[PDB]
């Protein structure tokens, strides 16, 4: 349970002469902000087993613009053998709090695999072309976890995996779907708003593709300001299957 | 529009990796370039592929 | 044109011949879809909105 | 030539022979628990018995499947029209 | 069978380390009706709402499952500034297990302009269920026939 | 009186149509430039002819 921070160059290999030092217990995780600072560089903050944050890059406007930022920034943390979903977020000037938890059962259900949104993302149009001429506004969702979870027990007709959709910002799952006759290996893709899921039944040997998509309606809300505070609406979701003759490693 | 049939067929044409195979797959990393649609695409497992 | 009084209204029918085949144009115009006067080209032009309150978080615990 | 197989369950599976040069066509088969062996073609949107043929599987590669493809010019004869 | 859930919310200045029990909510495994009934608030807890609001707080909703124990958060902000409208979901298993809750308020708004204390009286509410929802599977059958015809 | 209209000048745009079609035959996928003035979706079909 020992963690370490190293600081080297990507160009030339030769590290440089800062490096923090770590105590208490292992690093948890860490969140890379995007604002910068300093000269030209970015802030990193890391999460100890005492609950705890912990600045990289000590600076005095540092410290001054994540304090302004305060009341912003939101954690999620996902466990297997505990199977508890949790969600801290800074107040004033460091210190956890606990805001959205969620529970599963681990002898029914059991965590796999988790994957989110990419940081370096930027989405052209945002709306579609429908049958007449008229728009169809989509629902992008920059803070956004998808969950994977199988069963544990494992039979020929038995089997039980599904996806659940959890925002990070609010507790607040918006779709749940669940399969009946699916197991193995199961991979998930996620991308601006369309979830790709692949699973194998066992009633029929064959490899089964489900494709997810959240879709707005017809009418646009603020259209400035994105917040999950706000926004107390349901997406659409359309589901689709097809057949794929390999693996898919 | 194209009608929804449940049948999707790998072509042979669609092969990026024409000789060069990749005996496991274990991941495959995409980094966007700088022209406008062109990414990098690198194959790692067993081997290394670009 | 100008020779009588009664002529000098008929050249205004001329003229309202002229307005109905520029009506007729314009007609036709917004029937093929010339004029956009719709929801999806000023899609065309609405830009993202700006994402605050970011979140973020892993499985590593 | 000759892929011998064991350590091998009750269930149907597909025998595929993997070569970047000259391909081969799956062929399914399926094993009992008596010890009867019954291969089939591959079919996944039918689930029934298309043909069956005789156990000793012997597969026949057509060739070299095409990786690359095909763009042609414009011939003399032919920009004339 | 009909099973009680306790519920209770949290109302301090800044942070949150108090709960008091609100009312009661039964629950029908067997039916599917989830009734609830909870207490009114007094004037001094009116009063704390007030200054809870202007302060831009946090709404702490607790609930613990037979153990587990489930919270979620929502502005009480846009509470006070719009009439008393909050949506209770709870979120269940194939089988008598217990993810958790969600509160939802129709109006989800940031103006502020004003509340009354006629206003602040009943407590409006609606609790709903949402079990998993089964995907569906590829419909090969119709796609035969249609080949055929 | 009708043919003081029906004669007109109606149709001597196609030679140029010609010239246009040749040298946008030549150059299948390209992209020239952009212009400044705001197009709607309508006349991308017309404008692109070529890019997918
Ligand atoms: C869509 O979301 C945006 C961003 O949340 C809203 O614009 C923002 O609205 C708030 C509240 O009206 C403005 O706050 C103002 O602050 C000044 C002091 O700085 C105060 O005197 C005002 O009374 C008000 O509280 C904020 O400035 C404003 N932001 C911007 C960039 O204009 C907008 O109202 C939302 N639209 C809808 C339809 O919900
Ligand atoms: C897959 O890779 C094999 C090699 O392991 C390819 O076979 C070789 O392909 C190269 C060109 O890709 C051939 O080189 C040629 O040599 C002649 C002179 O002999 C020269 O005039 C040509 O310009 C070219 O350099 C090489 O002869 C050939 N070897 C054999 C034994 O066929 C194979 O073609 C690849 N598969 C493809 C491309 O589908
Ligand atoms: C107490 O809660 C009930 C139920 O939640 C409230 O009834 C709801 O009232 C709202 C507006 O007061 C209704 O919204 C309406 O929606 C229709 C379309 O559905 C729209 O055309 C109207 O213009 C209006 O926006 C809503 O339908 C109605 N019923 C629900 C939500 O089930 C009641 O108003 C609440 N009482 C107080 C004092 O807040």
């Amino acid at each position: 349970g020992m963690s370490s921070l190293y600081v080297f160059n990507p160009i030339f290999g030769k590290w440089s002469q800062v490096a923090p030092p770590v105590l208490k217990r292992p690093i948890l995780q860490s969140l890379l902000l995007p604002v910068m600072d300093q000269d030209y560089a970015k802030v990193l903050l890391l999460i100890d087993d005492e609950y705890k944050v912990t600045a990289f890059p000590a600076t005095r406007n540092v410290l001054r613009q994540l304090h302004e930022l305060a009341p912003s920034i939101f954690f999620y943390l996902v466990d297997a053998e505990q199977g508890r979903l949790c969600g801290y977020r800074l107040r004033k000037d460091l210190t956890t709090e606990l805001s959205w938890e969620l529970t599963i059962p681990p002898e029914v259900q059991r965590i796999v695999k988790v994957k989110g949104k990419r940081s370096s993302e930027h989405v052209h149009s945002q709306g579609r072309v429908m049958g007449d001429r008229s728009v169809l506004y989509k629902s992008l969702n920059p803070n956004l976890l998808a969950v994977v979870t199988e069963s544990t027990d494992a039979h020929h007709e038995r089997t039980f995996i599904g996806i659940f959709l959890i925002d990070g910002v609010t507790g607040r799952i918006i779709h749940s779907s669940v399969q009946k006759k699916a197991k193995g290996p199961v991979h998930i893709v996620h991308s601006e708003n369309w979830v790709v899921y692949q699973y194998w039944n066992t009633k029929a040997r064959r490899n089964e593709f489900t494709v997810l998509e959240l879709y707005e309606g017809t009418e646009q809300y603020n259209a400035t300001a994105f917040s999950s505070l706000d926004r107390p609406q349901l997406p659409q979701v359309l589901q689709q299957s097809y057949i794929f003759p390999s693996s898919i490693s | 529009l194209i009608p929804y049939s449940p049948d999707v067929q790998i072509h042979a044409e669609r092969f990026i990796n024409y000789n060069q195979t990749v005996s496991r797959m274990r991941g495959i990393y995409t980094a966007p370039s700088g022209l406008e649609s062109t990414c990098l695409v690198v194959a790692y497992g067993l081997d290394i592929y670009q | 044109l100008e020779s009588s009084s009664q002529k000098f209204l008929q050249g205004l029918v001329y003229l309202i011949g002229n307005l109905m085949g520029l009506a007729l144009a314009v007609y036709k115009c917004q029937s093929m879809g010339l004029l956009p006067t719709h929801a999806s080209d000023w899609l065309a032009f609405i830009e993202p909105p700006e994402r605050m309150e970011f979140s973020g978080g892993g499985l590593l615990l | 030539g000759s892929f011998v197989v064991h350590d091998i369950p009750s269930g149907s599976y597909v025998v595929e022979v993997v070569s970047p040069a000259y391909r081969f066509d799956p062929v399914r088969v399926d094993i009992t628990s008596k010890g009867k062996m019954r291969a089939r073609y591959v079919n996944y949107i039918k689930t029934s018995e298309v043909v069956r043929l005789p156990y000793p599987l012997q597969m026949k590669s057509s060739g070299p499947p095409s990786y690359f493809i095909k763009r042609e010019s414009w011939g003399w004869t032919d920009f004339l029209m | 069978g009909t099973v009680g859930l306790l519920l209770e919310h949290s109302f301090e200045i800044d942070d949150s380390a108090n709960f008091r029990k609100r009312g009661s909510l039964l629950w029908n495994q067997q039916d599917g009706t989830l009734s609830l009934s909870q207490r009114q608030l007094s004037e001094e807890e009116r009063g704390r709402l007030r200054d809870v609001a202007a302060l831009n707080g946090l709404y702490r909703v607790r609930i613990p499952r037979r153990g587990g124990y489930v919270s979620s958060f929502v502005p009480a902000c846009s509470l006070v500034e719009s009439h008393l409208s909050d949506q209770l979901t709870l979120h269940v298993d194939v089988a008598g297990n217990v993810v958790g809750v969600s509160v939802v308020t129709h109006p989800g708004g940031c103006r502020g302009h004003e509340v009354e204390d006629v206003d602040l009286e009943l407590f409006n509410t609606s609790v709903q269920l949402q079990p998993p929802t089964t995907a569906p599977g590829p419909e090969t059958a119709a796609f035969i026939e249609r080949l055929e015809m | 009186m009708l043919t003081d209209m029906m004669k007109g000048n109606v149709t001597n745009v196609l030679p140029m149509i010609l010239i246009g079609g040749w040298i946008n035959m030549t150059f299948s996928g390209f992209v020239t430039t952009k212009v400044p003035f705001p197009l709607t979706l309508r006349f991308k079909p017309m404008l692109q002819q070529g890019i997918e």
